[PDB]
């Protein structure tokens, strides 16, 4: 039997385009009465071996229980759909590096900085928690999404498939320096996740996109091979450079897991 | 096109090659990088991979191609890479094979450039 037949591609009312870049593009639009996002992945040298795989693979996007983490929706097998594509639900904020570095109209405040790592920790203890581990899922400010009540909700619909420009990253700086050298296989996932995590800390403090004046080459090639890291910044906490600080360890053994630091996030919200 | 600049123009193309050697420094410097001979260091494809990313805004992770290539073999594979990224940047499949820019063709080798820095001018 075939399980899974995806969602049909012509029942999607696309709306207003959001962006084209080197994935594919991306829309807002409806589908049977949910606002969504629809992501349209234009793929080079398309096969069968690809669409099986891309159907392989979106399942393990499709997660509804966990609160900080977006799931998608559903995907439109291609063929019959004209690209392979994946639909989420319409986040109105758009993605955590929206609000925090593309905000016209309010500031987030120190403490919703502190509930936005909070959720994003619990949605990657969860994610951690699955056995094998999503591949090709990074975590890094473009990759998260802010719902309507403010929650952060790590966004699936972000993770790359394997056919997806492999051998390229558009988000060096959140990379922990061995991922940005060594294949997956030989890294400790969970462990370069929490650097990632590390530089969300950083981004939420500072208020600035990480290594902004460096080109994406210039970022991965110097964080790499030339010891490039975050600058600590200046008369913050004690408390918060020390999580900081360890989130970002050098050796990536002495990380801490997700579910270490969800405690230590939760003593930090307000009483 | 290019036949008639590389063979039957020995002045423009010095003023081609000079503007190369300027155009491939100004990216690579960025690295700590410094490119001297414009038809002996691209050969082995890791600086038309590097090049790439400078001209297209993507990092290459290390694991994706050979940094320090060990074999005639490795150096083909980096450049037949590099040729895959300049067609998902646009260009058309470039007309030397992968072999002719590691056995430094230099109508090939400037070929290629010449396609870069014609498309990549205003890149920063
Ligand atoms: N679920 C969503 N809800 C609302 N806006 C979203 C949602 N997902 C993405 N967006 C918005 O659309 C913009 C473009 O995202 P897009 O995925 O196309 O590019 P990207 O995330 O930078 O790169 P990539 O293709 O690798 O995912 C985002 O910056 C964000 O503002
Ligand atoms: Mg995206």
């Amino acid at each position: 039997m075939n399980k899974h037949s995806g969602i049909d591609f012509k029942q999607l009312n696309f709306l207003t385009k959001l962006n084209e870049n080197h994935s594919g593009e991306l829309w807002k639009g409806r589908w049977q009465g949910n606002d969504i996002v629809v992501k349209v992945l234009k793929v080079a040298d398309w096969s069968t071996r690809k669409s099986r795989d891309f159907n392989e693979e979106c399942p393990r996007l499709r997660i509804f229980s966990h609160p900080n983490v977006l799931p998608v929706l559903g995907a439109c097998q291609s063929p019959p759909a004209p690209h392979p594509t994946l639909i989420t639900h319409w986040m109105p904020y758009g993605s955590l590096y929206n609000v925090l570095h593309e905000g016209t109209n309010f500031v987030v405040d120190q403490s919703q900085a502190v509930k936005f790592a909070l959720d994003m920790a619990r949605g990657m203890a969860f994610l951690h928690t699955l056995e094998p581990l999503i591949p090709r899922h990074a975590l890094n400010s473009r990759s998260v999404m802010i719902d309507e009540d403010m929650t952060a909700r790590i966004s699936m619909a972000d993770v790359k498939f394997s056919f997806q420009s492999p051998g390229r990253m558009y988000a060096p700086a959140w990379v922990a320096p061995e991922a940005l050298q060594k294949k997956p296989e030989d890294t400790n996932r969970r462990s370069a996740d929490m650097w990632s995590f590390a530089v969300l800390l950083w981004e939420l403090v500072t208020r600035e996109v990480p290594f902004a004046d460096l080109s994406n080459m210039e970022i991965g090639m110097k964080v790499a091979l030339e010891g490039l890291r975050p600058t600590i910044p200046p008369g913050i906490s004690p408390h918060v450079s020390k999580l900081m600080k360890i989130c970002m360890n050098e050796d990536p053994a002495k990380r801490p897991k997700f579910d270490m630091i969800v405690p230590i996030l939760e003593k930090m919200q307000d009483k | 096109a290019f036949d008639t600049l590389f063979d039957h123009a020995p002045d423009k193309l010095n003023v081609v090659k000079k503007t190369l050697i300027t155009f491939v420094n100004k990216h690579l410097n960025k690295l700590n990088l410094e490119v001297t001979e414009l038809e002996t260091q691209f050969a082995d494809g890791v600086y038309l991979v590097l090049l790439m990313g400078l001209l297209e805004g993507y990092f290459v992770p290390l694991h994706s191609f050979f940094l320090t290539p060990d074999s005639f073999e490795q150096k083909v594979l980096n450049v037949s890479f590099a040729f895959e990224l300049m067609q998902d940047g646009g260009l058309e499949k470039p007309k030397p094979r992968p072999e002719d820019i590691v056995n430094c063709d230099l109508k090939s080798t400037l070929r290629v450039l010449y396609n870069l820095f014609t498309k990549y001018r205003n890149v920063e």
